[PDB]
C-alpha cells in the first residue's frame, strides 16, 4: 500500500486540487495573489477539454488589470524558453500532471 | 520749496523671490536578469511525488 500501492496513472486520479511551485523569484505576498488567481481561472476555463489559448487569454486580462500594462504568462505540455525580466516580476509553478505555468513582468 | 516731507513722502517696496538654484536628478529602472526555464512531465511528476 502506500507510495508502492500509489501508480503515476493512480496519483493524477487521486488529487487534481495538488499545487506544485519548482522556481520562485518573485515576493511571497505577491505569489499569494497570482497562485489564488491562476488556479480558479485555469479551472473556470478548463471546459469540458482544457485549452492552452483559452487559459492564458483569462490570465492576461486578470494580471494586467491586477499589476502592470504589459505582463507575459506561457502555458505548455514542456517547453525550453529564455526570457529577460524585471526583479521580483516571474513567478514559475507547474500544476499536477502535465501542465507547465511560466507568468514575468515586462 | 513745495514739496515737503509731510507733503510727499517716498517709501521703497521689493517682492520677496526664492534664490535660483541647479539641480541634476538620474532615475534608472530596476535591473533585469535573463531566466531560463525548462519544464518536463517527469519533472513536474517528481516534484509532485
Amino acid at each position: 500500500k502506500a507510495v508502492t500501492d500509489m501508480d503515476i496513472n493512480e496519483l493524477r486520479k487521486l488529487m487534481i486540487g495538488k499545487a506544485i511551485i519548482n522556481s520562485s523569484d518573485m515576493q511571497g505576498d505577491l505569489l499569494q495573489e497570482a497562485q489564488d488567481v491562476i488556479q480558479s481561472g485555469i479551472e473556470n476555463n478548463s471546459a469540458p477539454v482544457l485549452n492552452i489559448e483559452a487559459a492564458c487569454k483569462y490570465i492576461k486580462e486578470n494580471l494586467d488589470k491586477k499589476f502592470g500594462p504589459t505582463w507575459q504568462c506561457i502555458i505548455g505540455e514542456g517547453y525550453a524558453y529564455d526570457v529577460t525580466v524585471q526583479n521580483n516580476t516571474l513567478l514559475f509553478m507547474f500544476y499536477n500532471g502535465n501542465l507547465a505555468v511560466l507568468i514575468f513582468k515586462s | 520749496t513745495l514739496r515737503n516731507k509731510f507733503n510727499y513722502n517716498t517709501r521703497e517696496c521689493q517682492t520677496i523671490n526664492p534664490s535660483i538654484r541647479e539641480r541634476g536628478v538620474s532615475t534608472e529602472p530596476p535591473p533585469s536578469d535573463t531566466i531560463c526555464g525548462n519544464i518536463t512531465q517527469w519533472e513536474i511528476f517528481d516534484a509532485y511525488y
